């Protein structure tokens, strides 16, 4: 009727998901450099 | 089979059912001259199960007991990126039902302006959801019946006429519960071995002639519901299928 | 070309549509004053197909049945966003009028707040309803078409004189309903053929002179489909078209 | 400071005078508030002044009372910076707000809120205005420039515009000469008016109108001031539609019913 | 509790009553002004086997319905989109047992029809995130006054009508009865003299009992109340027996 | 602090009344036929009251719309809408104890009554859903151009809302009354005019002008006196020639 904005429908973020689209959006040569460099310390990443 | 719901052996029902089979699959728009209570809601699934399209439903639940906003901004659903207040792509029913029949019920209470948008759909049958965008038309009958006198009420000049026409292909009556006399004690025993079946009853006991002249006094306002429900409370005031049927409680809401 | 359909004998549709054809480069505005139950929006289309822009847009939109206030804010536009709870203007008529022109159905009911604001659309035509954007016209012709009473609004002073004049620059008067009545046997039969045909009814049942008399007995206000309607009506009556054609019907409600 | 006469066309009645009244009234920029008939002089008038805006001097923004549905009217009324309103996003500037500095176009629709009349008393008020949660006043400027059409006294009388709604309004008035009274021009715009009709026609040669025409035109009452007649004489023009062909008639009163 | 269904009609309707009570049918029920309805139910509720069950009695009109199902729904959400678990769901936190409907009367159709048959399968009961399952809570709600005609006013969906239970709850006046009255009356006499921790029920005159044997007492159990109440201020002294049968707080006297 | 005075007893009583009335902050209301610079009157007293450090600056009440009254006494809300998360305050607080010109208070709204008396008789800073209410003793005073106690007749505002102003309304006499300076007043506007008109000088008017001054009705009593007078300038544009007539009734169409 009478129109508008009405109140109505919060947390924390993290870039997990983030770093993870960094990666996606690099390119596969240096993604690959950094998944290297990322799964060095993870011992238990092949 | 439709399991014959309301199966009138009266030749006025008989005959209803005979046109109701011959139009039903005339998917096309049809003016039912009928009531809630006599026989409500009662058709339009059989004739949807009847309908052209099997396969297609029956959505309906275009009952107008909604008065303002919600009757159209569900009728037309709304927009999604625009509505008063949702981000809802609400595509209304009208999207919902395909293949099959839908009915609009309560008709009379609508409004001119509905009943010009209807009828319009009833005519251009594409339309541009409320919000505003391509029209866009569905194939498929139109279905709806009231309880008033809608040729008065266009001689009271309150609805699109051209609705009251353009749906108005033929005028179907349907019994009512005055209608309803000699099949009415067959009625009677049928929704009696339903309710002893429900109620756990043992079966139908008997009847009895002052129960039976009761219920004929009884003028019956509501037709169906009122058949049911006053079962209900009549076996609620019996509660056992030994005695034969005498406590009939034709007033429910009686006071005290 | 509107299939040509719609045929009326009377050289007078004719003479309105000659009218019509002068009036197809022609770009200005035009009242038709039209019929209950007459089919002035076919007349239009067949203006349209005609139009001096044909390839231009062709939108029906009339306002009679603008249950919303605010329906109209939006055909005057919307702020992108404005008041909230939605994206952009849902511009559709809007779109249709640049590059187009106006028609609209029984421009009785407008707020008169809003036909005024229409006039100043039709002198100059800003971007309206814009929440505050900077203005802008839609190259948008116009035509008018209504069954109303024009002197019974001027006594209502239901168009004002800044609207009733720039509103108004042509007046089509659909001829009665009973004032064609060579063009009723005309597009009568008309319907009869279209009917017989795409009802694929087996046979066409032709048609009873004495129920061709009693059609043309109908003074039958409502023609618009209105006499398709009492058409399907009839053919119904009918019920197949095989036999030679008798059973016409009119009066739906009627029950036997 | 040029011409732009445009189609500001048949004042051979004072309404010359008019004009030049209204030339004594260009400079100043106070109020405007005008009178006459609508869709008739009017708006021609409005561009009139427009013109009488110096072409530098802004936004002719036009006032279409007529509009504004209900409420938030309100929003670009008083403005709506905040949220929950227009969308929130920016400060949303009112059409009030759009014009800074621009035309007060108001147009005299007699609509019904005396509830707008008196925000536009505060419109015209200290030169100010103060948007929806409009957090601070903002003191603004602008040309104002209205007309009427109607009895604003009797109104008053009428207690139907709010007394001050002509209090504050009309530091004088401007009234257009009716066509029952202008009545000057009339073959003279008659001409110029069927001059363009027979141009967009492209008709190949002036018809030329009979006398009898004339005469009915003196008889005319053309209520409708300056268009009624014009959209008369475009309707000559069609009705017509012949190059060189004299006229004898006239096309107005399409009501008139057929013969 | 003490209904003191002195009434004795209130006996075998109690009877009845209670013979409902195991059955989880839908309950609809006409209430007095003081019916103590809250009671009946709730006696009803524990002779259920959903003695223990859910009994979520609904007030209903407290909402906004412009958040209507999204109470009678609710909404599943976590996360990163809001902060806590998610919504208890109102058909699903009466889920089980009672379910009971008060504030129903003057109500919005918007509830009247969003609660429309939206048990009939009931499957459709938790939405916007709030994950859809069907449910059984003995459906209640009572407190009936609405006359037939308000049906006839249309405004009582008769959906619902049709939709109620079969049959209606009959309540007789506190004019009907008269009986339990210096009893129940007594009873709520002690019991604020505890809860007024008084020295002891001085007593009442006849006098105050005649003027009450003369009343209709509309507010039946609460008029019971009230004039113990107003008549037990006005005695502010425990010594001798009472006299008055307080009327009503409105006399300026 | 300085306007066009009205220069009189009445006037001059008005201004003494007021300066009574003038490091007083206790609520209060105008009484007027008309309004004889309602404003003007106001907003000399916000320039003169110690509230002249203050936020002497109003708030134009009865303008405002429906939904919002909350914000309306208490700014831009952080919790109404899910958009503003800031708790902006009054446009009293934005005041709170300046002077704040509670005018357009005959058109103002019932329930909108309903709560900001109740307020302003008794109430801090209690905003949407809010921890604790503070006080802004905001320099409190109204206006009515019209009868309240007329409207208590019709009792369309609040007893309470007779409350409201905690001093005697003063008015000022009507133009038919006071026509006390019109002479030297008409003149200074005349001035005016002319600057404004950018006119040379004021040879003068008619004394037959004066007269029709004198015998004018004067409805927009503080506006019209000016009013017509520069529009008789303007309608004239003429100096060297008195105003020997002065623009009537621009209702008023000539022959
Ligand atoms: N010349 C025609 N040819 C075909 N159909 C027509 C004609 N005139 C009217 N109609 C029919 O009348 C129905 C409604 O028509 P009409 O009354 O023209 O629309 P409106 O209600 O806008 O006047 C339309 O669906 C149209 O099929
Ligand atoms: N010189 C002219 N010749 C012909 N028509 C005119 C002339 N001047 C104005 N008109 C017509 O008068 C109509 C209304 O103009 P106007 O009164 O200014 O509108 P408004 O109501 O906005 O003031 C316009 O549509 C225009 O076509
Ligand atoms: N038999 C009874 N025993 C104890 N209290 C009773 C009895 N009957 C009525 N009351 C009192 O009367 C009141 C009636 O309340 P309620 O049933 O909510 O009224 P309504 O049904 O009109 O809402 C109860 O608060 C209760 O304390
Ligand atoms: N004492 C005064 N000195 C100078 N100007 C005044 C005085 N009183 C009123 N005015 C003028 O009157 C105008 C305000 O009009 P006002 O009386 O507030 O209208 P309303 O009566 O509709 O409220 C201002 O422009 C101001 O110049
Ligand atoms: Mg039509
Ligand atoms: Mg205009
Ligand atoms: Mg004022």
């Amino acid at each position: 009727m009478k129109q508008g904005l009405q109140l109505r429908l919060q947390l924390a973020m993290t870039p997990q998901l983030q770093q993870a689209i960094r990666l996606l959006q690099l390119s596969t040569l240096e993604l690959q450099q950094e998944l290297q460099q990322a799964l060095e310390s993870n011992p238990l990443l092949e | 089979e439709y399991k014959d719901n309301l199966l009138g052996e009266a030749n006025s029902f008989l005959e209803v059912l005979e046109q109701v089979s011959h139009l039903a699959p005339l998917d096309k728009p049809v003016l039912i001259i009928g009531e809630r209570g006599t026989g409500k809601e009662l058709i339009a699934s059989r004739l949807h199960y009847l309908s052209s399209r099997w396969q297609g439903p029956f959505i309906s639940l275009n009952c107008a007991a909604l008065n303002e906003n919600l009757l159209d901004s569900e009728l037309f659903g709304h927009e999604a990126g625009a509505f008063t207040g949702a981000q809802k792509r609400h595509p209304g029913r009208f999207e919902r039902a395909d293949g099959g029949t839908l009915f609009l019920d309560e008709l009379a209470t609508a409004p001119m302006m509905v009943q010009e948008k209807l009828l319009r759909v009833i005519e251009y049958g594409e339309l541009e959801r409320v919000g505003g965008s391509q029209p866009l038309q569905v194939n498929v009958r139109l279905v709806c019946a009231t309880n008033a006198d809608l040729p008065a009420m266009v001689n009271e000049g309150t609805f699109r006429a051209d609705l009251l026409d353009r749906l108005a292909f033929d005028v179907v009556q349907l019994p009512p519960l005055r209608e309803r006399e000699s099949d009415i004690m067959l009625m009677a025993e049928y929704f009696a071995i339903q309710m002893c079946r429900e109620i756990k009853l043992p079966l139908f006991p008997g009847f009895t002639e002052r129960a039976r002249e009761t219920l004929l006094n009884y003028r019956w306002p509501g037709n169906i519901r009122e058949l049911k429900n006053v079962v209900e409370r009549s076996v609620y005031r019996h509660g056992t299928s030994d005695y034969p049927l005498d406590d009939i409680i034709i007033d429910p809401f009686k006071r005290r």
